[PDB]
């Protein structure tokens, strides 16, 4: 099954004008070698992607409502890294199993700890060392402890200078 | 075509924190949304 | 049919062990906004869109062995400009019309002329300015002064400094 | 992975024109190929 070892994991609190700010806040202020940023639907992630891109930063995304060919195809792009940052829903049957993916960014939160392990989680004992940050909205305020809780970890604010060697 | 999206000021992340604290003490004692939402999100 | 009228073309004399320190050094004095990079093979494509990768530069790629909805939805993607370089072999029948694309390179320069305008002509009177720069090989020596004369246009050697009201 | 690809100097395209100048000047008085090519460029 999956795990959350070696994953650090963050919570900043915002509303959702301010979720593309503190994205962006974020891409500057963190070291990313590449990243996966979920979204809950696949306008959504289309939408994400195109701030990225008029922010400055490259972008793949990848949703349900799409050829499974073209989505695989991407998916082997983006593990090969011709971009850094990859916008998705939720279709990881299995956890992520990229060495290169330091960050991953909840950028909607979900209400299910099944899905927040399928995101967040890792496969076996050795997983590399990560991040994990989750933008949290008033109406996730109680998902947020009860995923929490579910999963016996700890989801803690996120601190102005985060250490380097978690990631 | 492509625009150039750029925020002046950063997030505080510690004023967030403080407001979800605040959040939490004072709690203590479809399309249409959707799309509102999105229109928050990326408008 | 295709004109050369606003683009400027010039050609950079190589090696095949310099082109990708020449398209480095492109890439770093250039001010590209968007470019689309032109080889002769698929397998050229995808091992020239890891070394842009490699380089620090996110990188699009399309080619002919590729279905063909993939490449309509990267072609898509890269003009909404989610990515800023596309790397690519022949199979544009018009003109390119992005705006947005200031810069085009050979990287793999052709036999053709017929090729070189469907690969750097423009529709209409009024295309954007532009850059085409070719990368040119010993073996490519005649075929550059060959198209050169077909079309009735001059390919200049590159300058240490180009105008930037040119692109 | 990904590795991380660096130049240390630029190149020279001056010296470059002038290569394909004295070229002119000079000539004035299938797999295995595409592989041996590709070893070439992208090696």
């Amino acid at each position: 099954e999956l795990t959350l070892k070696g994953v650090t994991q963050y919570y900043a609190y915002v509303t959702e004008r301010q979720k593309v700010h503190c994205l962006n806040t974020l891409f500057s202020r963190l070291q990313i070698n590449q990243s996966i940023i979920f979204c809950n639907s696949s306008q959504r992630v289309e939408l994400l992607a195109k701030k990225i891109s008029q922010l400055g930063y490259s972008c793949f995304y990848i949703h349900a409502k799409m050829r499974q060919e073209h989505r695989n195809r991407v998916f082997h792009d983006f593990r090969n890294g011709l971009c850094r940052n990859l916008v998705c829903t939720d279709l990881f049957t299995r956890g992520i199993d990229i060495q290169a993916v330091n960050v991953v960014i909840n950028f909607d939160f979900p209400k299910l700890a099944e899905t927040y392990l399928h995101r967040i989680g890792r496969s076996g004992r050795f997983g590399h060392l990560g991040l994990a940050i989750n933008l949290i909205t008033y109406d996730d305020r109680f998902n947020l402890k009860s995923i929490e809780e579910q999963l016996g970890t700890e989801i803690k604010p996120i601190p102005s200078n985060i250490d380097k060697s978690l990631y | 075509p492509l625009g150039s999206l750029k925020f002046e000021s950063d997030f505080d992340f510690e004023k967030a924190n403080e407001k979800f604290q605040e959040v939490l003490v004072d709690n203590l004692e479809d399309w249409k949304k959707e799309r509102e939402t999105n229109q928050e999100t990326f408008g």
